[PDB]
DNA sequence: GAGCATCCGGATCCCCTGGAGAATCCCGGTGCCGAGGCCGCTCAATTGGTCGTAGACAGCTCTAGCACCGCTTAAACGCACGTACGCGCTGTCCCCCGCGTTTTAACCGCCAAGGGGATTACTCCCTAGTCTCCAGGCACGTGTCACATATATACATCCTGTTCCAGTGCC
DNA sequence: GGCACTGGAACAGGATGTATATATGTGACACGTGCCTGGAGACTAGGGAGTAATCCCCTTGGCGGTTAAAACGCGGGGGACAGCGCGTACGTGCGTTTAAGCGGTGCTAGAGCTGTCTACGACCAATTGAGCGGCCTCGGCACCGGGATTCTCCAGGGGATCCGGATGCTC
């Protein structure tokens, strides 16, 4: 008996099958996908802690996270996450 | 109303005057358009961050601030003119 | 008596949890009080970075004539690409090694 | 027969002038002009508090001595007391510019 | 018949607020739960970096033979310990100036 | 009257007055030390929400936050601060 | 038990393939010791920064985990090892 | 006569064979050796994981491997094919150490 | 008496150094505006008490980290010969500093005007929280084929022997 | 002026090292399964936040004057740099020692899970006094001005050196 430990195993694996069907990953692999997860979790999250501190705002927002991912990530990395995060809030006001 | 060339207004002696604050003994012609391309991608790449700010607020106007939050993220942390 | 439970992720179209990723936005201590949006954004956000970063990791491995993806692969994949190196160029990959480079005057003649 | 310096030796005083001194090296101006000429082109319609083109001033000349130094630095790794644009980018790309 | 209201800072017998830096803590959102003596250490090793600082400060103005403090002063003072400097690498100083330093291959025979 | 800004300038004034009763102050240079002051209380309580995370625990102490400044600020200082910092909670553990 | 002279372990041709990874042709041999002392350094800051993680732990076996966080907070962050 | 390749072209062969290779270069059993050593420096009794000194072997030859590759920039900024220290002290220092 | 040696004195050539200008420092002199301190306000720290809960402690367990050990070569090392490179010198050529003269726009400073920060009020949209319920991810088992390893061909490559050719010295 | 001698350039071929094709096992990847706790659903309280109104303040716009900075040109000296020689210092190849590395076994220290509770700490009403806005004065300092000191560059003066003449000695 031991205590469960979270994952981003089966996640991952379900976006590999969707933009790969025929491809495998190593156990390696999916330990730098994890780590690449949480830290870019991490840094997006702290970032906009920070707007919410800057605007006085305690609530967090969506728009403080697009304004996040525009601010850190480089070129059209940024608006391409903006149109995908945009379509997926607008689906999800819609479900 | 629109400006289309004002990277010449960071003249040659002001550049020779910065890089004699650096300690440099002899400049080459050739290093002051460079300087003023690195400049322009320094104070591009901080002021799209600024402007960021900006627009995040709900401001039309840039505050200092905000300027001293796009160069603490890239590390470059200025003081003295928070709050 | 009670309505069929429906995942959020469903709700958004995604694969990664929003229910999870709003439980470690709301336990991770970055604001008192979470907007429903901000966790579905931020899910599709990295959804779409790891899709993007798997895709190159595929066609690399498929250059390497290998179904399943390396660490090796992950370095070529992070290397090779100018945007995700300036998104990343302070990280280090566990066996990735680097690219293969020479610099010109090295070569002979 | 007027004096005249040898060559470096202004450039010397220069030297100690600029770096005991801590005023202003840009003439604030025109580079108020370079700075919502490029602002213009991200958002139009902005304006500046006088505090924050100072600040963008101030972090400008830090960032570009910081690169001089390392510049001196390398040219005298390279046994040249003239700097030259390939040093320039040696600088940036050690620093992962 | 309330005890008189005396204060925290006053308790750890220091100068910095207390109270006011404790407040920050729990509205700055670093944890839900903290402790009492937390804000106290902290008052206190910001004391302690201010009183060095503001010491080279000082001796810095009265060997340029000042008896008011300028940012000249300051960078002067961070710049000639390397332990501050390890701790300031990246930090700007505005209308600081750099050291005086030239190196020795320009200078003449 | 204008609302409050709350800020650190009094507090440098009466340290200051302790190490050195001559001295002026400059403004700007008194921002110096505000940004000073700020920006190392962000860094040190920074250090302690990520150790009192990954220790999980929901409480920040004085322990942790010396665990920090031993990581953050170098060497001398460091032995020194925890030096004045125990002294300081002696005190007020003894009111 | 007390370990002395572990500095020269690392050894110079391990040094050599180091420097093979690094790109270099030609290496002097005045390389190696002050290669081992920048290695040296860096070691010094990553362990002193992971045993006082893992003092905090209360434990007495340092741990990855621990590890890669003094990396990241050295600005040398890794991947691949639980974070 | 034997076989002996002229020099360069064998450190090119082995330079294409681990800048191609993704296994650690240095020794595995003095390196625990080593870090337990110098361990020993800051605290008694230390034991360690194999996997937080996999990890911490991983980042020193990123590290060095990155020197390595800011010398040779230095080194070709210099007009020469050979490493000599002061390039390593230059690197670090324009990095910032 | 004459020839030689040698010492002294002047010619000459190369190397130091004092002198003059000038840029900055340092000492007064003046007038000025930021700093420091006093005063009034206000809101935030403090006091006290309460209730809930987070971590310290104890205890147990099991597991992984260390220690010992025995083969087993891989690798470290070392030496030797060789050839490529750092570097130093030196000539050469041209690029930028010094300096002077002319242009100009930077800056002060002065005045008009409005765009927006920003601040208070209002009313409301959303979200933590609680309770219940349930199903997806984790633990765990299993099996299995992608890849590591091994061996046999096959070609790149890399260096040197072979052959044809141009520039130049002596009769 | 030509033929022989010496240095150049192109070419082929062997040996090696790396790729590459195919056989084989194996264990780490992948999938099936129990579960339970973490996610979802519904209702509530309530509260941060969006928005309307204002105001004033801080930014923007413009206009005269002056000058210091900028810019252009001449000159030259200084510095980059190319090329050649030279001595060296690793590179590479062959042999050797060893010590890391792998497989195996035992002990255990401590990592980690589980139960208790008790210290400890958020929450909230009252209150007050510490801390910040407003103001006002002045003296530390910014600016101005003149003399000293120090730096710098040069034209010249001074020392070093060598050779010729005289003279005394000596044969």
């Amino acid at each position: 008996k031991r205590s469960r430990k979270e994952s981003y195993s089966v996640y991952v694996y379900k976006v590999l099958k969707q933009v790969h069907p025929d491809t495998g990953i190593s156990s390696k692999a999916m330990g730098i996908m994890n780590s690449f997860v949480n830290d870019i979790f991490e840094r997006i999250a702290g970032e906009a802690s920070r707007l919410a501190h800057y605007n006085k705002r305690s609530t967090i927002t969506s728009r403080e996270i697009q304004t996040a991912v525009r601010l850190l990530l480089p070129g059209e990395l940024a608006k391409h996450a903006v149109s995908e995060g945009t379509k997926a809030v607008t689906k999800y006001t819609s479900a | 109303k629109v400006l289309r060339d004002n990277i010449q207004g960071i003249t040659k002696p002001a550049i020779r005057r910065l890089a004699r604050r650096g300690g440099v003994k002899r400049i080459s012609g050739l290093i002051y358009e460079e300087t003023r391309g690195v400049l322009k991608v320094f104070l591009e790449n901080v002021i799209r961050d600024a402007v960021t700010y900006t627009e995040h607020a709900k401001r039309k106007t840039v505050t200092a601030m905000d300027v001293v939050y796009a160069l603490k993220r890239q590390g470059r942390t200025l003081y003295g003119f928070g709050g | 008596a009670r309505a069929k439970a429906k995942t959020r992720s469903s709700r958004a179209g995604l694969q990664f949890p929003v229910g999870r990723v709003h439980r470690l936005l709301r336990k991770g201590n970055y604001s008192e009080r979470v907007g429903a949006g901000a966790p579905v954004y931020l899910a599709a956000v990295l959804e779409y970075l790891t899709a993007e970063i798997l895709e190159l990791a595929g066609n690399a491995a498929r250059d390497n004539k290998k179904t399943r993806i390396i660490p090796r692969h992950l370095q070529l994949a992070i290397r090779n690409d100018e945007e995700l190196n300036k998104l990343l160029g302070r990280v280090t990959i566990a066996q990735g090694g680097v690219l293969p480079n020479i610099q010109a005057v090295l070569l002979p003649k | 027969k007027p004096h005249r310096y040898r060559p470096g030796t202004v450039a010397l005083r220069e030297i100690r002038r600029y770096q005991k001194s801590t005023e202003l090296l840009i003439r604030k101006l025109p580079f108020q002009r370079l700075v919502r000429e490029i602002a213009q082109d991200f958002k139009t319609d902005l304006r500046f508090q006088s505090s924050a083109v100072m600040a963008l001033q101030e972090a400008s000349e830090a960032y570009l001595v910081g690169l001089f130094e390392d510049t001196n630095l390398a040219a005298i790794h390279a046994k040249r007391v003239t700097i030259m644009p390939k040093d320039i980018q040696l600088a940036r790309r050690i620093r992962g510019e």
